[PDB]
């Protein structure tokens, strides 16, 4: 089960001990900081 | 306003948008020389009848 809060962007996540380790550890991946790249760039012709 | 991850999209554009100008000074310059000229010579004559 995971609920996402929007105003603190925070998400809730709820489990046994051993299963809130995993979604711990594949959430700090998905948190890292993406370089410079977006999907938006910007070219000066 | 958007969520967290479009927002930090839409920094970095703005940063980048956001840049210094430079601006042009376009001078022209019209010449222009004419030079005439024209020379008319020639006799003429009259008479009685």
């Amino acid at each position: 089960q995971i609920v996402a809060d929007e105003r603190t962007n925070s998400v809730i996540v709820s489990g046994d001990p051993a299963t809130r380790d995993k979604m711990r550890r594949l959430i700090r991946r998905l948190d890292s900081e993406m370089e410079r790249s977006g999907n938006s760039q910007v070219f000066y012709l | 306003t958007a969520p967290q991850d479009i927002m930090q999209s839409l920094q970095s554009v703005i940063e980048q948008l956001d840049i210094r100008r430079a601006q042009v000074h376009v001078e022209a310059l019209i010449v222009e020389v004419a030079e005439g000229s024209n020379i008319n010579f020639g006799v003429q004559w009259a008479s009685k009848d």
